[PDB]
RNA sequence: AGCACAGUCUUAACGAUGGAUGUCUUGGUUCCUACAGCGAUGAAGGCCGCAGCAAAAUGCGAUACGCAAUGAAAAUUGCAGUGACUGAAUCAUCAGAAUGCUGAAUGUAAACUACACCAAUUCCCUGGGAAUAGUGGUACUCCUACAGAAA
RNA sequence: UUGUGUUGAAGCGAAAUACGUGAGUUUUCGUGGAACAUCUCCCUAGUGCAGAUCUUGGUGGAAGUAGCAACUAUUCAAAUGAGAACUUUGAAGACUGAAGUGGAGAAGGGUUUCUUGUCAACUGUGAUUGAACAAGAGUUAGCCGCUCCUAAGGGAUAGCU
RNA sequence: ACGGACCAAGGAGUCUAGCAAAUGUGCAAGUGUAUAUGAUUCUUUAAACAUUUUACGCAUAAUUAAUG
RNA sequence: GAUGUUAGGAGGGCAAAUCCGCCGAAUUUAAGCAUAUAAUUAAGCGGAAGAAAAGAAAAUAACUAUGAUUCCUUUAGUAACGGCGAGUGAACAAGGACCAGCUCAAACGGUUAAUCCUUCGUUUGGUGCAAACCUUUCGACGGAAUUGUCGUUGAAUUAUUCCAUGAAUGCCUUUAAUUUGAGCAAAGUGAGCAGGAAUGCUUCCCCAUAGAGGGUGAAAGGCCCAUAGUUCUUUUUAAUUUAUUCAUUGGAAUUUUUCAUGUCGAGUCGUGUUCUUUGAGAUUGGAGCACUAAUACGUGUGAUACAUUUCACAUAAAGCUAAAUAUAUGUAGGAGACCGAUAGCAAACAAGUACCGUGAGGGAAAGAUGAAAUAGUACUCAGGAAUGAGCAAUUAAAUAGUACCUGAAAUCGUUAAGAUGGAACGGAUUAAGAGAGAAAACAAGUAAAGAGGGGAAU
């Protein structure tokens, strides 16, 4: 949200009826190149924006309970076949089925290295190729908000 | 959703829907329930009938813990 | 990036590194060491002093070596004996080059650098 | 350009000698600085500095003596006892905000909180 | 107004933007609030935080038939599980001096639920293998066996709910 | 070596003026978190000063862009100059020392660097020996204790 | 999601046997020198300008125009200088006419004072001049004033509100 | 008849509360898990996940000033 | 009572976002307006804390009853108030956070103020280098106090059981957590291309509990800081370790046996009236004035004024008290579907600055060379100089030359082409010129020779 009073913080008085200017409200004084400008409103340089965010805005949302459960199920049976998969953006050409699973000691490997070696063999070298490669500095404003890089989900 | 919004399309019609000849002024009927008995009245009386006057006795504090009771059929 | 007390601000911390006080920047002046001195000193990176030689692989002068000659903090560069350049108006300077692009391959003999190297240890 | 511990072992009296000797070449850099001679003008931020270390060990001689003058004597003054904050000076001492009745320190002592655990 | 719409009823004639305020940390505060009660336990040696509450009906017809933690035992009840509430107010009985027994169901379903607690209360010694055996109703204190073997157990917390 | 009428208008290419656009950003904004009083032991605020060459800002207070101490620790530099081969050059920390005139401002005043009264005062050596017109104190209200006067 | 960039991105100028009906889209050349898009689908908003005597900034025709008009008045020769109607010197003609552009002060100003340089801008024409710019310097009290006294009056103390 | 000398940039139905209708979605005589709690979650995470077999809202019954 | 430059102390001012008292509008809404609303708000005055204030029932209920305060969900836009118009608007119960209770007065103690303070001394041990600090109980003196400090919470009496007490001897270990400041911290500066310069592109290697970010001559996990992780160090705080002999000094809880039903806040409550405040309505609280109580069998609430009376619940007129709660302030951290120099704070910069006003006050504009100025334009010619030009010169680049990134439009200049009888532009249709153009706007294949690229076949 931007600053409460933004723009609004001068004096006001609009004299302008025979002035031969706009009605809006001027800056009083002189001796600066304010005085005599254009005051607080929307047009006016240095006048505020026209509906001053706030930040009692309805940022969050509340969902229902039942639906949450219902898209969470609805998506593991997605990630369930095969052509959804594919289509979402995967490589998964060389995988022998879509829900696959493996041993209980994939939960006990503790290396990177090892961890890269059973997600190749699985047949996911495409996979983890694209995203390696897909790591990229994004276009816009948002790489000088703390928002450099767009990776891709694996 | 405000790339949906009604405005959106209004967009460059110089009077942005709310007409040439009447205009867009600010309470031109006043006030929230302003006009009701005077000229507001034809609405209040169409729409919601028994709005004015008072009936009935005063119960001073309710207390609707005494009353509470749910009926099962 | 697993600390929340330590900020990973772009904008934070590049003002505190053009910002740095001179102890800092001492810091920050670090630079390799060659592959036979790091196994000498099993030490990967070590901030430059004055008198060290040493072999920049990076730039229009990534092949020549020499002694640095003086370190500029506040440019946060250094310069090295023989890397001068010839100015427009007629008399020569050395060229600035940055630590990260340089390599250590011998560094001078101070008190203070083995008592460093033993905590290194 | 002289250190600030070798002459901590001097007494007062040369200390003030020395001290006195600076500020008079000091004031000869500077009347020379006035005239039109320049070259030893680089020597008045080292003589000054001088002046600033000798001052300082004096002075810190002299509160250490005066402090070992007032040694305990419960009544030393205003610059030499505490200079907490104002309200800290002025707020209870923690023997104060501590203190209790024989009623309920007598309770407190025969009723203690224990320590417990269940099944 | 128009059309067939409820009349508008919306209380915002003052400035309300001064007393708008939105809870943007309500989870950081229950964060903060469960840390805060673990740490509390955690300093208190393995005595439970909670403490003992009584049992007691709601008031009026509408809650009529439900019953509820209230504040502290009475002295009726307390004295029914011999124990004086200087001394009960010190191994985590509450008591308040303002609630009577006016019906003997009450008073001996809060007498056993309080004989319940202090069966199941381990006490401490106050000294360091010094036990002793108690006074104004509290248990005697267990001896270092039992209480190194009960640390160890899991405590129950179901008396307290 | 010669030839275009001039002006006005249109078009293109190249330039002037101008500072849009794009891209930048040690800035802002909002939220979350945590701590939270400073002052007669003289605050906040205001003046006045302080560097070798020095206006502003920043820093500092007659020890005056910094002293001492502690950690790091070789540079610092426009010139001049200062530094070890680490209480030294420079950072950081900052507990010691120092902290001008004011300001609640409080001896009386105030568009005054004006005027009081009381102690003369300060320093050096371990009872002397010096130097200073300099240094402290003196508001109003109130509390506790004390004093001698009162009915 | 899947792409474009030092073998040159965004932007910009001119364009195109280009597409669309149209907002537009896409390409070429030049310039530019560091980022850019996603139309696969969706999310979001401070989202689309010809006007509001709109706001800020910039720029026109008017126009080399209106105008540079009070205070009677200038001339000759020389010096300096790159350059002299308005800098200096000499000569002349005149003015102010002790109710003075003459001497002293107050209020106000604050270094404009002096000397030496000096001309980017200013000195509405010129300018080598200057109250401009730069570097230095300059204000000396027992007797002149303040300081003291009291006035119209102000503030404060004791009370009392 | 009024505004517009010219150009660039900025420039105006939005946000919140509350109600209704419409439509989509989930469940259905039930629906919403409020505040809060737990939990090997704690960069993201201020979100996600969960809720020992009569809390509360709305609905499930209306009508009357009212004892009902 | 005064008075004291007697001794020791305190108050004063600043600062306010949250907090506590007072005082107190109008704009506005009612489509006018006067009660009402705005609003018990803004402005004004005063006073505190890290929170403040409230708070331990003269409470609620009417039930099978609850049990200090505060806050959250809800009750509830409800009961109610209101030109019953506009509008306004609580409480109880319920679910949670948090959870804590107390002391004066009054009673009792006179074979004895058993209390308190000032000043001057004594030691009991300890962490500090020091400076200083924490514990310590024996006094003596001078006072205050019976116009009342301190002890008990009725007083004794048995029974058990607890708690403080001193001396001597020994014991001071381990671990988990929490919290500061420090270190250590993987892997390429490998070819080649194009470059001024790789962090780019191809290609060959790897590290990852580190592929967060920043810097580095262009986009870097492997160049540097740092990051993941880990090791020391600081704060406190749990569990764990050990205590043993002797002694008398006092206190406490409950339980036996008797007394006496004690005390319990006065110009206060309350009532009348006036004003205000409230949803509070024959008055919710407060205040002013008048009148002015009872003594626990009393008196106060039980939301309609009375009289007689049951019942229930509390025990006013004295005081303290942590937590849950709030924080447009200050400081310090961390973030973001935020703004990107006419935006975002007024201020990205020498910004509350320059400047304006007598004053209260008003209040700007202004960011960007380049990788490197430790590359900021050397030299020559012409000019008095500014400047210009070069066969001269830095750079990758000077049409990047300090107004320096890019460099639009308005407006103006140069060159070229065209038009030109009191507007100019334009629509529709062609024509003539001038620019550009081959992607349909012809030619697949075929044979030969030259340069290449691939695929399959052992």
């Amino acid at each position: 949200a931007v600053k409460l009073g933004a723009g609004y913080e001068t004096s006001a008085e609009s004299w302008g009826t025979g002035r031969a200017v706009a009605r809006i409200p001027r800056v009083p004084g002189g001796g600066t190149h304010r005085a005599g400008q254009g005051a607080f409103g929307n047009m006016c340089r240095g006048g505020g924006m026209f509906n001053p965010t706030k930040i009692w805005r309805r940022w969050g949302r509340k969902v229902n309970l039942k639906e949450k459960r219902y898209a969470v199920c609805s998506s593991i049976a997605a990630s369930g076949v095969t052509s959804l998969v594919l289509a979402r953006g995967h490589r998964i050409s060389h995988l022998k089925e879509v829900p696959l699973v493996v041993s209980n000691d994939i939960e006990s490997l503790s290396k990177t290295k090892e961890a890269v070696n059973f997600l190749v063999s699985l047949g996911l070298k495409d996979e983890v190729n694209r995203l390696v490669k897909s790591k990229k500095i994004r276009a816009g404003k948002g790489k000088m908000r703390n928002r450099k890089y767009k990776i891709r989900n694996g | 959703a405000t790339r949906f919004k009604k405005n959106r399309k209004k967009r460059g019609h110089v009077s942005a829907g709310h007409g040439r000849v009447g205009k867009h002024r600010k309470h031109p009927g006043g006030r929230g329930k302003a006009g009701g008995l005077h000229h507001m009245r034809i609405n209040f009386d169409k729409y919601h009938p028994g709005y004015f006057g008072k009936v009935g006795m005063r119960h001073l504090n309710l207390l609707k813990n005494r009353t509470y009771c749910p009926t099962i059929n | 990036k697993f600390n929340k007390q330590k900020s990973s601000s772009r904008r934070k911390m590049r003002k505190a590194h053009f910002t740095a006080p001179a102890g800092l920047r001492r810091k920050i002046m670090s630079s390799k060491l060659s592959k036979e001195l790091r196994l000498k000193y099993k030490t990967r990176s070590l901030p430059v002093r004055k008198d060290d030689e040493v072999l920049i692989c990076r730039g229009h002068n990534h092949g020549r070596e020499g002694k640095v000659v003086k370190i500029n903090r506040k440019r946060y560069k250094i310069y090295v004996e023989r890397v001068t350049r010839e100015k427009v108006n007629g008399e020569s300077t050395f060229i600035g080059i940055h630590p990260s692009n340089v390599v250590l391959t011998k560094l001078k003999v101070d008190k203070n650098r083995k008592k460093i190297l033993d905590r290194k240890a | 350009n002289v250190k600030a511990y070798e002459l901590r072992t001097l007494k007062k009296k040369e200390l003030l000698d020395k001290l006195d000797e600076l500020k008079k070449e000091l004031s000869g850099l500077r009347i020379s600085k006035a005239l039109g001679n320049s070259a030893k003008n680089s020597k008045i931020h080292g003589v000054r500095k001088n002046v600033a270390r000798v001052l300082t060990v004096y002075n810190q001689k002299r509160k250490m003596e005066l402090r070992q003058l007032y040694k305990n004597k419960k009544f030393k003054p205003y610059n030499l006892r505490k200079k907490l904050t104002k309200n800290k000076r002025l707020q209870l001492s923690p023997k104060q905000k501590a203190a209790m009745t024989l009623r309920q320190k007598k309770k407190v002592q025969n009723f203690p909180q224990r320590k417990y655990l269940v099944v | 107004v128009a059309h067939n719409n409820v009349l508008p009823n919306v209380h915002l004639h003052k400035w309300w933007q001064r007393h708008v305020r939105v809870n943007f940390s309500k989870n950081i505060k229950k964060k903060k609030r469960r840390l805060l009660r673990e740490k509390r336990r955690k300093a208190n040696g393995g005595t439970p935080i909670e403490k003992l509450h009584p049992i007691v009906h709601c008031p009026t017809q509408r809650y009529n038939f439900r019953t509820r933690l209230g504040k502290g035992f009475t002295f009726e009840e307390l004295k029914g599980a011999g124990l004086t509430p200087r001394a009960a107010q010190t191994i985590g009985i509450c008591y308040d001096k303002r609630r009577k027994n006016r019906s003997e169901e009450s008073l001996t379903k809060n007498v056993e639920r309080l004989l319940k607690y202090k069966n199941s209360l381990v006490m401490i010694p106050l000294k360091k293998n010094k036990a002793k055996k108690g006074i104004g109703g509290i248990p005697a204190d267990a001896d270092k066996n039992t209480i190194k073997e009960f640390r160890n157990k899991k405590p129950l917390l179901s008396i307290f709910k």
